[PDB]
Parts: C-alpha cells; structure tokens; sequence
DNA sequence: GTCTGGCCATCTTTGTGTTTGGTGTGTTTGGGTGGTGGCCGTTTTCGTTGTTTTTTTCTGTCTCGTGCCTGGTGTCTTGGGTGTAATCC
C-alpha cells in the first residue's frame, strides 16, 4: 500500500538507548518526526544559501558544521559539532 | 457563527494566560483579532488548496500555511 | 521661600525674596516686583532666635500664608476667563426631559444620574440627590452639538462644546457631556443569542432615544444649533493626549468624545496642519494644527500609523486646510512666540513656507 | 492598473494644485489681516 | 549499511537520497549525510533525554506531548532553538505574576 | 481567588477550551467568502484549533504584561492594541 | 510613481533614498 | 543622516570583533552597513519605549519600558 | 477546612511487537569535472601625523513631572439582626 516514511522506529531506538524504562505516545512520535523533519529543513537551506554564496556546486560536510554553527546556540553547536566530526572520523578511518 | 465564541470561552483562555480581572469589551477585541487571524489563515490554506487543484482543505495545506506566517506546528504531518 | 536650621541653643530662619536671577516660575508678563535695571534687591535675610517651638511655629504660619495667597491667586487666574452668564429661563409648561444621564465633567467627586431638561433659552441637568447640583448651559453659549451613537461603543453620548468656559464645581470646562452607559451583565448557545439580541435591541432603543432629545435640542435653538453626527469610516487613530483613541470627523470638527480629556478642533479655526515625522521606515507620523487665533496653543496628534497618512493628505485637501511635511518635529512654542512679536514680518518674509523643508528649488543630480 | 494609477496621480496633481492654491491664499489672507500700522503699534507686555 | 561503518542509528542512505532529490546542490559530497545525521542524532537524543526526565518527574514510564512541551521551554537554549513552534496539546508552563499573588 | 483556581487548573490541563462545532460552524462561515463547496478534514479543524488557541493565550501572556506594566490587574482593549503594535501586527 | 510623487512634492529632480 | 560618530562605532565593532577572530579586516561599507542597521534598530527600539511610557501615563523613558519592549519583541 | 499529591473504579483505543515481503540502500566499477593548490598581480585596509573646530562635557539652576496618598464609586460575599408568625400556660 501507501509505503510512506517516518523517523518513528530510529527515535524509537535512540529512546531506549538513552532512557531504557521510557516509552512514548503515538502523538509525541508524530511531534518528534515533524521536528526532526523541520530542523534537516533548516539545515538543508542554510546550507544551500551557503554553497549558493560560496559558488559551489556540492554540500559537504564543511557546509554542514557552519550551518550547525550558524543555527545553534554555542554550547549546544560544540557539543553537535563534536559529535559530528567524531562520527565522520570514525567512519571515515574504517571502510 | 462569531456568537459561537462565547464569554466563558474568553474567560477560560484568560485564566490560562494569566489573566486575573478582564473588562467588557476584551471579548469583542478578542472576536475581531482571532477574525482577522483566522482570515490570513484560511485565505493561505485555500490559496494552497485551489493550487493543488483540490475541493477539499487538508491538514497539509493548514501546516504549510501555518510555515508561511512562521507559527510552525508540530503533530500533524509537518 | 525661606528654611530652618538648629545649631546648638539657637534656631535659625533664612527668608529668601524674589531677585533677577533667582527668579520663580511666573511668567515674563507679571513680575512681583517693579522693573529696573538700577534696582537693588533684598536677597535674604537670617534671623536666630534661643527659642526653638516659637520660631518654628513662625516658620509654618510663614509658609501657610504663602500657600493661602498662591492659591487665592490660582482661584483669580481661573475666575478671570469666566464671562458671567445669563439666568436660564424656565419653560413655564411640561419641559421635554431625557432621565437617567451622566454628566462629565461631574459637578461633585460623586457620580450619579440625572434628568436633563430642555428650557426656553438654553438646557439644564438636574441631578435627583442634590437641588444644588444643577447645570445650566445656554443655546447661546453652544459653540457645537453632537451626537455619537453606541454601535461599537458601550455608551451613547450627547456633546456640548461651549463658545464660553463654565465653572462646574471646581472646574473650568469648554465641553459639558451627557452620557448613558449601555454595558450591563446579561448571564446553552440559545440563551446567549437570546441575550446578545436584547442587548443590541437595548443599544438600538437608547440610541432613538438620544438621537431624537439631540433633535429636540436643535429644534428648541430656532436654528441656532445643527446636530453634527461623526463619519465613523472617515476616522484613524492617533495620540493627542495621554492615550491612544479613535478621532472621527464630524462636517465642521475633528472630534474625540468617549475618553476624558475630549478634544474637539473645528476645522474652520485652522491656518495651518504639519505633519511630522513623514520619512521613510517610520511606522507613525505626528500631525500638528496651527490655529488662526496664534495665541491658541497648537494641537498635537502623535502616533497616527503611516497606512492613514494619504487619506489624512486627501481629507485635509477635502476640507481646503494648507498642509506640509517634515522629517522632525517642530518647536512650535518657540515657534509660535516669533510669530506673535511680530506677525507681519513673519508674513512678510514668506509665512508657512518654511515648513516645506527646504525650498532648494535645484536639481539634487546626487548620481555621478 | 497603469491607466487608473495616472488618472489618481492627475486627482493628485489636482490635490496639490488645491494645496498650492491654499497656501497662496492664505499667504495673502495673512498679508490683509496684518498692517505695517499694528506693527508699529506694538503693545509691549512690559511685566505689569 | 553505511549506518553501521559510522556507528550510527539513523539512516544515511535515506538522508543522502533526500538531499539527492530536494533540489539543494548538483551534487552532494559524502561527508554531509553522516554529519548531518550525526547532529540530528544527538540532537533527537537531547529532546529525549530531558522528555524522559519530565516524563518521570510526573511518574510516567511513556512520553506525552506535554512533557515534549515542558523540556523543550524549560530548557534555554532549546527554548530559543524552538521559539516559534507551537505543540499540539503541550500546554504552557505554570506562571503567575507576582503582582496578582493574594495579600 | 476562584480567578487563581481557575488560572492554576487552566494552566494544567491541555484541552481544547473552545467548543468543536461553535469553531467548525465560524470556520466554515469564513471559508465561505472565499470559494463555495468547501470541504475541511477534520484534522484541519482541529489544527486551526490548536493554532487559534496558542496564539490567542500568547497574546494574552503579553496583554496581561501590559496590564502589569501599567499597574492594573484589569486588562483592557488599549491593552490588547498596544500589545498588538509592539509585536508589529497592528 | 510614488517616488516621482513624493520628490516632486519636495521640488526635486532626482530621486534619492528619502523618497523610496 | 547617522547620529553616532563614525570613528568610535569602528572602534566599538573592531574591539566587539577582536573575540570571534584575531586580526580581521573590515571593509568600510560593511561598517557603515552596521550602522545602518544598528540607529534603525534602536529607533525602533525608542519607538516601542514611547509607546510603552505613553501607556503608562507618562513622557519620560525609564529602563522596564525597554525591557517590557524587548520581552513583548521577544528578545533575550 | 486549604493545597499538592498517590490512588481508585471504569473507558477507551492506544502502544509494543511479530510478521510478510519488497524496495531502497549497498557494493562494484567507470568517467568527467569541480574543487584544491599554487603563483601572480595590485587594490584596499591599516597606520600614523598635523591642524581645525564641531561636538562632548561638567555644572548650575529651576521647574515640571513622576509617584505616593486620598475619597468615592461598583461589585461578591458573610454575617447579625428582626419582624413575621404563632401556641402554650
């Protein structure tokens, strides 16, 4: 049928790995896929605006870090930015 | 359909926000202001709807309207 | 003025007089002295005395005296405007009556109800608690007579703006209103409609009745007196004194009636309107009336939105009133001062064409 | 739309002809009420 | 997956594909996606982390809309990430004026 | 005091203050100056809901500001105007 | 238009920012 | 045209700007920019402070006027 | 009796999960150019110095305006009171 996409079941997983004896309603899970839905948007045009004013034609990950810094408040774009490029290290040293 | 919204309706989202004493008038201030905000709204939401060539109004073409005016909400498909 | 020191067994007493220099706060045309350059003055005086109660007691009886005569002096300033009126003339037959009116300003610090009347020469207020409390106003004194209907008010008003000041209580006034509040607690969806309904019929009763008493008003004048009746979709908000309120244009009058103080401008008495504060990203402009009588003080409505500004531009032109604009606001009481020492210079020279900034009449070609 | 903002632009060359005009007259209307005469009759409000 | 190289949970092929057809870059470099959803990541695990909190404040083991409310305007610097949303059934917080408190 | 009680049981609860069908039956009317044979999901509704109510209790938080500022525990409609024009909508 | 308007009521040729 | 002294509002923005990075250069109509932005800012600013006093009855500008303002604007 | 809590006897449909299975992400390799890097130019930004003079400033003085205190109104509710009411010796 209508095979339409959501964030419900990863929100879901990061739920019980950070607070393991919590569940959560249907309608939190809906709020939850509309700000996670809301914030790539907001990223996704800042970083569009960004390459648009560098005159590039690809979005990598240096555009995403200065959208993060641009649209976080300090201590929350550190701690996002330290998560960020830990991920993208770790994945970058395996293959 | 204006009368609809009744002094005890206004008294209760008085006592929400805080309010402790409220005059006479505040009701008819407060049937024009959400009048007016209800217009932009539903002339948005319409607007949406006609271009997507439809005769029914969604909860999609409320949300991005709602976008449009900057009073994003969250819950209902956004 | 004077003060009072203690030192050790002594009190002292500084009396200070009026001297150039240390002058009060009266005004360039009454000095308590006589002029002259060659006059000397007695400055202040210190007196010392052993007994301490007594001379402080002579302290306060100084200080009451000054009080008593300032006041007195108040109470003559404000007499002195006061053109003593004729006796109103009974109507020696049943007087038309409207029951149940407020009066503003109120003759006592007590608001109540009562019947205003309508006589051979003029309209008299009765209130039912006190014989003494009447207000009598002539048709010869009414300068202008409006109605304002309760439609988005809650109360409906019947307006005398007065040619002559009267003395009600202890006031001065040149506007006595007569007003009848309509607003009253009336508590499923049906008897809510229910009472919406009775109130609007209530609003609508009221309203007949106080329009055909104001129409009887008219009548009893012989034609001294028009009833004006404010153009509600003409009006734009504004600032003219403390609070922000809906003025509306009358056929003769720019009016505000609902919130005390009222402001009534007839549009005749006008020379000149300005409007301040006209420059771009501004969200409000000021407008200014000058009045042909310059010894009037300018009349200021602050905050007008600029949305209003080409409707207030059309509407001044509909009324054959000059305007001009300008970027900042004026000193209008200095202004106003130059313009009474000599008017005919000020004529001479160009008049009102000052205010259109700057008449550079050139070519800007600021591009390169 | 461009014809009809002409034709209020022409209603606005007729506002501020009107407001030329005023101005005009009451330059003059200033110029009658005041006389050279009262200038010279200055009422000084020596401090009474 | 490309999820499991970088020791992630969120996806990173579905990010890539709704970068790819979002009409954002003629092209999209490797290195977006995986910060990106690293950021939403933690993100989405701070909002639940303080859900979780408010949720067993009231002692509730499941999150409602209004403990979303709550942590989000009880926390500063969400509160000013999110200053313009409104929540569906989230509620305002409990505030009354000092002036209006009985004498 | 029941003006307190009210305000601590109000700022409590989430629930919808306004009646469904007075709000349907206002939408409805607004909607029918702008093109007949209109057709609303529920859900609109009950956003349109959600949205009214949110903002007409921010307004007035901010009204009642006002009110304070001015020292008055009476909000009246300069209040709401002023309020309006400091937020930029009026 | 308007700025035409507005810098001819101020007696000027030339349009600058006041008139915008 | 503008109200605050060219020079001391270079200096101000240079010293503001000696945080975020060290040595930076500016151009000059990035600065007058700035000031632009900042005297329309603050009028507006004064504006909502007026009106906030002249709802309270008075004439005269006092500090909760301004933060009455920038709570109702929603600033922090 | 005030107030926030920890729980109840009954309503409602939700919330976590298993399941079928298919599509969408993942691996593989090939191409073409976007984006880094280097090297050169030359505009423009910082830096200082001298002379002028408008603007800032310190201060004084007086008055006007802000803020506190008052009388009187309307309004909801609690309480003491009394006259209506009446029957028993």
């Amino acid at each position: 049928r209508s095979r339409k996409e959501s964030y419900s079941i990863y929100v879901y997983k990061v739920l019980k790995q950070v607070h393991p004896d919590t569940g959560i309603s249907s309608k939190a899970m809906g709020i939850m896929n509309s700000f996670v839905n809301d914030i790539f948007e907001r990223i996704a045009g800042e970083a569009s605006r960004l390459a648009h004013y560098n005159k590039r034609s690809t979005i990598t990950s240096r555009e995403i870090q200065t959208a993060v810094r641009l649209l976080l408040p300090g201590e929350l774009a550190k701690h996002a930015v330290s998560e960020g490029t830990k991920a993208v290290t770790k994945y970058t040293s395996a293959k | 359909n204006i009368q609809g919204i009744t002094k005890p309706a206004i008294r209760r989202l008085a006592r929400r926000g805080g309010v402790k004493r409220i005059s006479g008038l505040i009701y008819e201030e407060t049937r024009g202001v959400l009048k007016v905000f209800l217009e932009n709204v539903i002339r948005d939401a319409v607007t949406y709807t006609e271009h997507a060539k439809r005769k029914t109004v969604t909860a999609m073409d409320v949300v991005y309207a709602l976008k449009r005016q900057g009073r994003t909400l969250y819950g209902f498909g956004g | 003025n004077g003060s009072k020191n203690e030192e050790g067994d002594y009190m002292y007493i500084r009396l200070n007089f009026n001297s150039p220099g240390m002058g009060s706060s009266v005004k360039k045309t009454e000095l308590p002295y006589e002029d002259g350059d060659d006059k000397e003055f007695v400055r202040s005086l210190t007196f010392r005395s052993t007994n301490k109660e007594r001379m402080s007691e002579v302290f306060k009886a100084i200080t009451e005296l000054k009080k008593t005569a300032v006041k007195r002096d108040q109470e003559r300033k404000t007499m002195e405007d006061v053109v003593a009126q004729a006796q109103l003339v009974e109507f020696k037959g049943r007087p038309k009556k409207l029951e149940n009116v407020f009066v503003r300003p109120a003759p006592d610090s007590k608001r109540v109800t009562g019947t205003l009347f309508i006589h051979q020469n003029g309209i008299r207020y009765q209130s039912p608690v006190r014989s003494d409390h009447r207000v009598d106003i002539l048709f010869s004194n009414i300068k202008h007579l409006f109605f304002q209907p309760c439609k988005e008010e809650l109360m409906v008003i019947i307006h005398c703006h007065l040619k002559t000041p009267l003395m009600i209580g202890k006031k001065k006034t040149f506007d006595v209103q007569f007003y009848r509040e309509v607003s009253d607690v009336t508590v499923g969806d049906e008897d809510e409609l229910e009472q919406e309904q009775e109130e609007r019929r209530r609003k609508a009763l009221l309203d007949k009745e106080f329009r055909r008493f104001a129409e009887e008003i008219s009548e009893a004048s012989n034609g001294l007196l028009d009833l004006e009746t404010p153009f509600r979709e003409l009006g734009f908000t504004g600032v003219p004194f403390r609070s922000s309120v809906l003025c509306l244009p009358t056929r003769d009058c720019l009016i505000q009636l609902i919130d005390t103080p009222f402001l009534v401008v007839t549009l005749e008495e006008i020379e000149v309107a300005h409007l301040e504060r006209v420059q771009f990203g501004l969200k409000n402009f000021d407008l200014v009336f000058v009045f042909k009588d310059f010894s009037k003080p300018v009349v200021h409505i602050n905050t007008i939105p600029i949305e209003m500004l080409e409707f207030v531009k059309q509407w001044l032109t509909d009324v054959d009133i000059p305007y001009s604009e300008g970027a900042v606001n004026l000193n209008w009481g200095t202004i106003m001062k130059t313009i009474q020492a000599d008017p005919y210079e000020f004529f001479e020279n160009g008049g009102w064409s000052f205010l259109g900034g700057g008449e550079s009449d050139d070519e800007e070609s600021e591009e390169e | 739309r461009n014809e009809t903002t002409n034709t209020e632009e022409e209603k606005e060359r007729l506002r501020k002809e009107i407001q030329k005009q005023l101005h005009e007259k009451i330059q003059k209307e200033g110029l009658a009420r005041f006389n050279k005469s009262d200038a010279q009759d200055g009422n000084e409000n020596h401090a009474v | 997956t490309r999820s499991s190289r970088a020791g992630l949970q969120f996806p990173v092929g579905r990010v890539h594909r709704l970068l790819r057809k979002g009409n954002y870059s003629e092209r999209v470099g490797a290195g977006a996606p995986v910060y990106l959803a690293a950021v939403l990541e933690y993100l989405t695990a701070e909002i639940l982390e303080l859900a979780g909190n408010a949720a067993r404040d009231n002692k509730k083991t499941r999150i409602i809309p209004r403990h979303l409310q709550l942590a989000i305007r009880n926390d500063e610097e969400l509160n000013k990430l999110l200053g313009r949303v409104t929540i569906a059934q989230g509620g305002v917080l409990p505030n009354i004026q000092a002036v209006l408190l009985p004498k | 005091t029941v003006a307190l009680r009210e305000i601590r049981r109000y700022q409590k609860s989430t629930e919808l203050l306004i009646r469904k069908l007075p709000f349907q039956r206002l939408v409805r009317e607004i909607a029918q100056d702008f093109k007949t044979d209109l057709r609303f999901q529920s859900a609109a509704i009950g956003a349109l809901q959600e949205a009214s109510e949110a903002y007409l209790v921010g307004l007035f938080e901010d009204t009642n500001l006002c009110a304070i500022h001015a020292k008055r525990v009476t909000i009246m409609p300069k209040d709401i105007q002023l309020a309006r024009r400091i937020r930029g909508e009026r």
